[PDB]
């Protein structure tokens, strides 16, 4: 009955992108050690199992900051944010390590599975 | 002539690694013109040819320039694009302004040798 | 050679769903005549031209109360938000009028471009 | 012989008085959403779902030949609730109370 617009979930997430470029509506600053990366707690919710516990902790939901583990790799979060915002993912032997590490800890199941594969078949 | 990779590397890069210290100039060229994201779909109608600074270095230490005439290209290139697609009101267009004077600065004196 | 992972921007709506649907992190209010919803301003944004003017605007960017004009019909609404947040649009011929009507105020052009075909494919 | 529009008439406002029960109503009032909800184990534990609105559409589709079998929808969307949601629960509590209710008024209707 109701009408498919079979476009409209990556038009969606485009527009979430350019806010966040244009450091439209984030409402949060994740902290990776020394690097820092601004977000919006929404798509991050939506993306990552860990995100989605802390945010949904009422404890913890009108945080404007929140610490990673300091053993987390700022490359290897920066690569899943940008996958977070655009469904794309950069793979590299240089990094796969680092991404499926950071992966796992944010807890984003399908991109650790996809990880597993590339090594598996690298 | 027999210029060298690394002649043209030594030669060169410090012009470009100066329109990189320009700042906030150099922001809008750093990197490609993603017309996409920045919301501006009519770029690639406009720019033909598109060039940024991270597209010209790659090509220096890739060695894909063999004159330095074809760097200097590329570097105007870029800056026409700029003058071309931007606004004369435009930041952009006005820091295209600023860093072309940096470059024209920068280039004379090592085109000489 | 990035991979292209074609399912998680639907998942992301979805999830997006889910969160409204529990009223989680939700930032506004949209008041329409007497009716009221909750919605999360960046998907309002993300879907509409007048909510990207709005929440733009830097004197409107932080209200969390946002009134539609008065002519404006609430099942209509309702209808492009549920769609806003699905990716599907419930167009019958009792409604037709007032959906496009709504997304003409909200500045969602593909949909009021479908809006337009519904009503000329009905026979 | 049991005619829709007798069913309807005699029915039906057990039905409203159902949804007129407000918190108590909201969990029932439309098919449970597994996806939606975030319970995607819910068609493995309930293998017949049942809502006010299939009953409502039931009713004013004239499907119910006899009220027992109105009666047993009520009590399958109940028991489905009571099966489903923890004790603890809010929708299993809403259930117990909204189940009084439903007894409180059924038992006078089906006297006729």
């Amino acid at each position: 009955s109701q009408i498919q617009f079979t476009r409209h979930a990556s038009d969606v997430l485009l527009n979430l992108n350019r806010l966040r470029s244009r450091d439209i509506l984030t409402d949060v600053v994740i902290v990776v050690s020394r690097e820092q990366f601004r977000a919006h707690k929404t798509v991050l919710m939506a993306c990552s199992g860990l995100f989605y516990s802390i945010f949904t902790d009422q404890l913890k939901r009108n945080l404007s900051v929140i610490n990673l583990d300091p053993e987390i790799n700022p490359e290897g979060f920066n690569i899943l944010l940008d996958f977070m915002y655009t469904s794309r993912l950069n793979l590299r032997e240089g990094n796969i390590m680092a991404v499926m590490a950071t992966a796992m800890y944010l807890q984003m199941e399908h991109v650790v599975d996809t990880c597993r594969k590339f090594i598996k078949a690298s | 002539k027999i210029f060298k990779p690394e002649e043209l590397r030594q030669a060169l890069m410090p012009t470009l690694e100066a329109l990189y210290r320009q700042d906030p100039e150099s922001l809008p060229f750093r990197q490609p013109v993603d017309p996409q994201l920045l919301g501006i779909p009519d770029y690639f109608d406009i720019v033909k040819s598109p060039m940024d600074l991270s597209t010209i270095k790659r090509k220096l230490d890739t060695g894909q320039y063999q004159e330095p005439w074809q760097y200097v290209d590329d570097i105007w290139l870029m800056f026409n694009n700029a003058w071309l697609y931007n606004r004369k009101t435009s930041r952009v267009y006005k820091y295209c302004s600023k860093l072309s004077e940096v470059f024209e600065q920068e280039i004379d004196p090592v085109m000489q040798s």
